[PDB]
């Protein structure tokens, strides 16, 4: 179960956009 | 007559100037400084060559070996001051 | 009368510096007052760092820490600066993601530098207080009150709009992370160590211990309390539940996971191998594993 | 005498020191930690080889000096700690 | 030092909520399933060279981090079969064995008792992990139980309860759990008799070597004679222990 | 048990030391029994000594000792505790004056001992400028090469290497990258065991070799440590059988033996061609500043 | 010094000795 | 001076 | 072995009888490159110390008289200043 | 029943340590000195290979050249000669 | 009473690592022995490097300026990691910061 | 930071070093004070190493051989 | 020479901040020898820097630069 850093940047920017 | 014969030293002043340029030690380098440095290299290399050749002459060996270089470094005290930290090998 | 005169001139100078860092901008009329940086304010951050270096470190005193703490530099100056930088950078990142090269910062390097200096003061001021033997009497006298001020620091960090300073700290970390591994200077990895150390300070702050003098005999009244808490700070604010809530809301957990999982392939592991273990230990020092599995039920 | 003849042969068969193939395997295993997909040059492994021999021979000379300083023939934990420390390499 | 399981009362309970407890469980699960092994390997790489310079804080936090995450993975594998115990498989390397055992031994000889307690917890969970991996699969298991119980460590675990009564309740509870783990992992070898253990020889164990014996061992187990001399020396200190003893 | 400022008696046949603690316990050493009379100066030293080496050991009553030294503390106090004035400069003046006085005092006594023997015992003087550090036994001390012997007079193992009785001084573990080496005296007679002095600094070595050229003793260089017990036992078993065929030839002299033939010519590399060139310096020398 | 050595006048008797 | 420390975690 | 052919030219210059081996020549080349690196880095640090942006021969002069032993440093300065004055007089 | 030699420290064999110690010049050795030499050797290779893989990773290649190793040793002050460059 | 040295003799203080001295008492390995004539001379199989694993080819090399930049970067890395108190010792730290007043406080920047 | 060795002997020591150098440059007190402070720092480092080299050899009094051990392990000649 | 005249309780106070309790006699002479060598090296470095700077008087900043040289690993 590898966690990608680019996925964390994408999730950071997306939760900055709408935060769900 | 290039710069090497103009300086009178068979060590290359042009190659010293070029490798000073590629190192980016400073953005400007002089003309007399590579001549000076290759004369220093001439003196040091010629002196350690003469001591190593003399050490080859001591044991009547016609051929110089790295053991003669090691004898030249150990026997001279100032070369031990200059080259005490470094070890040399492949022999 | 040299000691109290030196103490009151030191407290006066920290008060002047704390007024000189910034203001809440009461001139502008917004229903929440936006925090405005003072004129020549980065020099004030360097002066707080210089004061914490020259007095607190070599001279073996802790007067500067309480002089800062009673004038609320962390509560009222550093946290609004970092939160304003976080909110402005988040809005700018949104507007640049939708349309690049529109609505930039005017002085982004200045804001990044003052944000980095504010994070440096957060790490330097919330450092774990250890008092071993042969230490100065100033530290021994001041240890309990400075632990209480650090408790106020932890409550204010975790409670200020659910800890946006944690998002500011991870943004300062992903400023480093966006650079390639070969292009990263060791100062950038030291900034990563600064962020991981800040998270270990946020987790690691615990209530202090009650120390008594046993030279005199214990009277008939005895110990009436061992409470070591500040007035506004309760045991719920300090406890790990608020830490987990503020860390999950601000995505600290994903940050720690994505630095732990790619520790060897992406980061220089010798910089951040020890603060990461310290963070894991400071979670798991007070958690029993049998109670984490529960197997109307209440 | 064949006994002192093989003493002379034993003098010829010195300077072997730490062995070449276990050193190659060990430096490969050490290099696996920093980057799994690595390759070496034989002159690079040789340079590492005699650098380690020179360092450890100088370390045993310093440890022997510390031991002879301590009114003693054998060497200690603390002898090699003193010998490593007073070169300033901490 | 911070307040931890070595200082808190045995009856102290952390009261996680539903959402906070679920988020912490997810975070610890993803930590073990993602990078517990890499972090543990990097730390036991760093501390095995910095072993003589670390103050009690790093020793205590390393042993507690190791013991806590090994115990949590053991409990998760016991409760649920979806998790794999091999996710803490890098706990079972020889380097972590050497580091934990050397930390416990250096804590005992210097009469340091906090690091002794943390190493006692770590050794108890190490034995529990070894017992779980042995009960799962029936091999490197005999090698590692020969590795942990080698040297004078059986005498160490024997004389840890003799000095327990002076200290606190948590030290004494760790003495309970460690001695129970020791007797449970050593009662499995009562009939199987596989108790070969590296022991410390005291008087002369010198033997005049035979190079014919050396070369036929070279033909037997495919070895170079320098490490065969190492094997020939290490075979002389091998002893056997009695579980009744 | 306790040392006292005693006295020494010269007789025409024997030197006498009577202990003022106990009259019955005293030391009588014949002038014919003296092998060597060594006088050491106090320069670079705390005490000043006269050492006496004997060819025949003298027993104290329980164990035979070989050599007896008479010593005097020249300094006022050996170790000084730590924790206006200017009396100290005059104090160092008075110990340099009294060190010269005590040097005269023992030199006149050495002359008296040399004259009283009537030529059977001669005088000998040590030299600090040619001295060299090393470890005999388990003590790393500044050892003292002299005209007649190699003396070592500080530690309670006192070492006197007679230069008239030694066959060879093999230099030992002399390789490169090595700061220390082992130097081993092998005596002319083989019955007593060899003398080994370890951990000699490398910079004295050539100077030490020059001393080896002054005292009519040869030297060889062996790069490995030699197990001297088995070699000396093999010399004890058959001395003449070994010495008749290859007496000293078993070690490398100094080596070459068979030719290695590993030399190479540098293959006569020509001058470099197709250089980069393309300087474009755009720099002016102008006038140099001096 | 045409020979360009530190001890060009000093090496001859050193080699002799 | 001699001091005794009391912890809140013992409660 | 970029600097090696001129080592060989010096060795033929002193007397053409002897010949250099591979390993000792590699030791000599690494010596000359090391001395070059020490002069050039040390003079770059001095140029940073005196805040100049041009490498001159005079900071090379003080750098050789820094790292070399003194009695060898004056001889290196003497041969170097003769070479650089001949180079400047040839201009 | 017989212990295997499966460790990275067995590249540093005991007679290799004893040969290094005899070249250094000790007369007798203890027991823990073997694994102290093993730890010292591990620390030194981890340092030198750390600089060397940093060099060859900034070279955009997957192989290590001897020039990288000799410059890494030069950075620690333990200079080597006789390898070119 | 003995006077081992004129300069000073042993203090006779007890050894704090008693465990190490005891384990040297029960374990000691001699170098000058019979087994020192065994370890050296051997086969030529272990005095080899594997040709298949080790690749020897002419490859790309760093420039001199790039290598000096890497030297400066790892000297900075070793200085930052080895000697660290906190993170506050950052770049452009004031070397003139050590300005102590008559009362011990830092000297005020820029007279009131 | 107390300058233990007396100032005028150090000021004439620097003149003596200039005398055997025959350098004929002059000196202000700032360079002399920096020299004396650096000497005090080097000497307290050397004496601390001499302390722990002496107590390595189980003695409380530092000696000649502790000084030799400190110089040889430091590698200065 | 005043290297003969360097005062001894100053050496004892250097020994006090050194942490020792007792000082031998030869300690004094070899400390004065390492003083001679240390001043030799640092004054040589200072005169090299001030020959580079063409001034007839040395400065303390060049002495600090000489200490940057004299500090070694």
């Amino acid at each position: 179960k590898f966690f990608s850093k680019e996925s964390f940047l994408a999730d950071f920017d997306d939760s900055s956009s709408n935060e769900d | 007559q290039s710069r090497s014969a103009k300086a009178g030293l068979t060590f290359p002043v042009g190659r010293v100037h070029r490798l000073l340029r590629r190192g980016n030690y400073a953005q400007r380098i002089g003309s007399g400084a590579p001549v000076y440095l290759t004369a220093v290299l001439e003196y040091l290399a010629a002196e350690i060559l003469e001591l190593a050749g003399n050490a080859a002459r001591d044991n009547k060996k016609t051929r110089i070996i790295p053991r003669h270089l090691q004898l030249a470094i150990r026997n001279d005290d100032e070369l031990n001051k200059l080259l005490g930290n470094v070890t040399i090998a492949q022999g | 009368n040299a000691a109290d005169f030196s103490l009151t001139v030191l407290r006066a100078r920290i008060a002047l510096l704390a007024t000189a860092i910034g203001g809440p901008d009461y001139t502008s009329q917004i229903d929440p007052p936006p925090y405005k940086l003072g004129d020549d304010c980065l020099a004030c951050l360097k002066d707080l760092k210089r004061w914490f270096k020259l007095v607190d470190d070599q001279q073996k005193r802790w007067d500067v820490a309480m002089a800062v703490a009673e004038y609320r530099i962390l509560t009222d100056d550093l946290l609004p600066i970092l939160i304003d930088w976080e909110n402005k950078c988040s809005l700018a990142a949104k507007l640049a993601k939708n349309n690049p090269d529109h609505e930039e910062f005017r002085n982004k390097a200045y804001y990044d530098k003052i944000a980095l200096n504010c994070l440096q003061l957060l790490v330097l001021m919330t450092w774990p207080l250890i008092v071993t033997e042969q230490s100065s009497s100033n530290q021994i006298t001041l240890y309990g009150e400075l632990k209480k001020h650090q408790l106020v620091y932890k409550k204010t960090i975790l409670s200020m709009e659910s800890g946006k300073v944690l998002r500011a700290a991870i943004r300062l970390a992903l400023d480093v992370i966006k650079i390639d591994r070969l292009s990263r200077t060791p100062r950038d990895n030291m900034v990563l160590k600064l962020v991981l150390n800040f998270f270990r300070n946020v987790i690691a702050i615990e209530p202090g211990e009650f120390t008594i003098n046993t030279k005199k005999s214990m009277p008939k009244k005895g110990i009436t309390s061992i409470d070591t808490l500040p007035p506004n700070v309760s045991m719920d604010d300090i406890s790990l539940n608020t830490v987990i809530s503020s860390f999950h809301k601000n995505k600290v957990f994903g940050f720690l996971l994505t630095l732990t999982s790619s520790l060897s392939k992406e980061f220089d592991q010798d910089f951040i191998n020890i603060p990461l273990l310290e963070i894991m230990f400071y979670f798991t020092k007070d958690v029993n594993q049998e109670l984490l599995f529960p197997r109307t039920s209440a | 005498t064949v006994a002192l003849r093989e003493i002379r042969r034993f003098q010829k068969s010195t300077e072997l020191l730490i062995r070449k193939l276990p050193f190659q395997r060990l430096v490969r295993e050490i290099a696996q930690d920093f980057k799994t997909d690595l390759r070496f040059q034989s002159s690079a492994i040789g340079a590492l080889q005699e650098s380690v021999e020179a360092y450890l021979v100088s370390l045993f000379e310093d440890t022997n000096l510390a031991a002879i300083h301590a009114k003693r023939v054998t060497i200690q934990k603390k002898d090699i700690k003193l010998a490593r420390r007073l070169r300033g390499e901490r | 030092l911070p307040n931890s399981l070595l200082n808190s009362q045995t009856g102290k309970a952390i009261f996680f909520t539903e959402s906070n407890g679920k988020h912490f469980k997810e975070f610890i699960n993803n930590f073990i399933d993602s990078g517990f092994n890499i972090l543990l390997h990097s730390v036991t790489n760093y501390f095995t060279t910095e072993q003589d310079r670390m103050v009690t804080l790093e020793q205590v936090e390393y042993l507690l981090f190791f013991a806590w995450f090994v115990k949590y993975q053991l409990l998760r594998s016991k409760i649920d079969n979806s998790a794999d115990i091999k996710q803490v498989s890098e706990a079972l390397k020889e380097v972590t064995f050497i580091l934990v055992s050397s930390l416990l031994r250096s804590a005992y000889d210097l009469k340091n008792w906090t690091v002794t307690h943390a190493g006692m917890i770590a050794f108890n969970e190490l034995l529990n992990l070894v017992s779980r991996t042995k009960a799962a699969q029936e091999t490197d298991i005999e090698f590692i139980v020969s590795r942990l119980f080698s040297d004078e460590r059986i005498q160490l675990l024997s004389n840890l309860p003799k000095i327990g009564s002076k200290y606190s309740l948590q030290f004494m509870k760790s003495c309970i759990e460690l001695t129970h783990s020791v007797l449970k992992v050593l009662e499995q070898y009562s009939d199987d008799k596989t108790l070969v253990i590296e022991g410390k020889s005291r008087r002369q164990k010198k033997f005049n070597i035979s190079e014919g014996d050396i070369t036929k061992l070279i033909e037997e187990e495919n070895v170079d004679r320098d490490e065969a001399l190492d094997i020939l020396t290490s075979s002389l200190r091998s002893i056997e222990v009695n579980f009744q003893k | 048990t306790k040392r006292v400022p005693s006295t020494v008696f010269i007789h025409e046949n024997g030197i006498r030391f009577q202990s003022p603690l106990r009259t019955d316990s005293r030391i009588d050493i014949l002038f014919s029994n003296i092998k060597n009379l060594i006088f050491q100066s106090c320069k670079g030293e705390l005490i000043v000594v006269i050492h006496i080496h004997l060819k025949n050991p003298i027993l104290m009553g329980k164990k035979k000792i070989q050599d007896v030294q008479f010593y005097r503390e020249a300094s006022d106090m050996s170790v000084d505790e730590t924790g206006g004035d200017e009396d100290e400069l005059e104090q160092e003046q008075e110990e340099r004056r009294k060190r010269a006085a005590l040097d005269k005092e023992f030199k006149y006594f050495a002359d008296a001992i040399a004259e009283a023997s009537n030529g059977l015992l001669t005088v000998e003087n040590t030299f600090r400028d040619l001295g060299f550090q090393g470890v005999p036994n388990r003590s790393a001390v500044f050892c003292m090469p002299t005209t007649d012997c190699l003396v070592q007079l500080i530690e309670p193992p006192f070492l006197v290497i007679n230069l008239e009785e030694v066959e060879i001084c093999i230099l030992e573990r002399v390789q490169f990258g090595l700061k220390n080496f082992d130097m081993v005296f092998v005596y002319k007679d083989f019955n007593k065991p060899v003398t080994h002095i370890n951990t000699v600094p490398i910079e004295s070595l050539d100077f030490l070799k020059q001393w080896l050229t002054d005292m009519d003793i040869p030297y060889t260089v062996s790069t490995i440590n030699l197990n001297w017990a088995t070699i000396m036992k093999s010399l004890q078993d058959d001395p003449y059988q070994f010495f008749l065929d290859g007496g000293w030839n078993f070690l490398a002299t100094g080596a070459s033996d068979e030719s290695e033939e590993e030399v190479s010519e540098y293959e006569a590399s020509e001058d470099d061609v197709s250089d980069e060139s393309a300087f474009s310096e755009d720099e002016e020398g102008s006038e140099v500043d001096d | 010094r045409t020979k360009l050595r530190g001890e060009a006048r000093g090496g001859a008797e050193d080699a002799q000795k | 001076f001699k001091s005794r420390a009391l912890n809140h975690v013992k409660k | 072995e970029t600097y090696s052919s001129y080592i060989y030219k010096v060795l033929k210059q002193t007397h053409p009888d002897t010949g250099i081996s591979q390993k000792s020549m590699s030791i000599l080349n690494s010596f000359v490159n090391d001395i070059f690196e020490r002069i050039a880095t040390e003079a770059s640090k001095l140029a940073a110390y005196n805040k100049k942006s041009t490498i001159s021969a005079r900071e090379i002069q003080t750098a050789v008289r820094l790292i070399l032993p003194g009695e060898l440093a004056k001889h290196a300065v003497s041969e170097g200043t003769r070479a650089v004055t001949k180079y400047s007089s040839s201009t | 029943h017989r212990k295997i030699l499966r460790d990275n420290i067995q590249g540093i064999t005991k007679p290799a340590i004893r040969r290094l110690a005899r070249r250094g010049g000790v007369k007798r050795i203890s027991g823990l000195i073997y694994e102290e030499v093993r730890a010292v050797l591990k620390s030194f290779l981890e340092s030198v290979i750390r600089d060397s893989v940093t060099y060859t990773e900034h070279a955009k290649r997957k192989t290590v050249t001897s020039l990288d190793v000799v410059y890494a040793l030069k950075r620690q002050g333990r200079t080597l000669y006789g390898f070119g460059g | 009473p003995d006077m081992i040295n004129p300069e000073g003799d042993d203090n006779e203080v007890d050894d704090v690592p008693d465990i190490d001295e005891v384990e040297e008492q029960m374990n000691e390995v001699d170098l000058m022995d019979d087994n020192m004539y065994e370890d050296y001379a051997a086969d030529h199989n272990r005095d080899r490097y594997d040709p298949d694993q080790v690749d020897d080819r002419e490859q790309q090399e760093l420039s001199l300026s790039e290598r000096r930049r890497i030297d400066a970067q790892l000297n900075e890395r070793d200085r930052l990691l080895r000697n660290v108190a906190y993170i506050d010792d950052e770049d452009e730290e004031q070397e003139g910061a050590a300005q102590l007043d008559e009362m011990g406080l830092p000297v005020q920047r820029r007279d009131i």
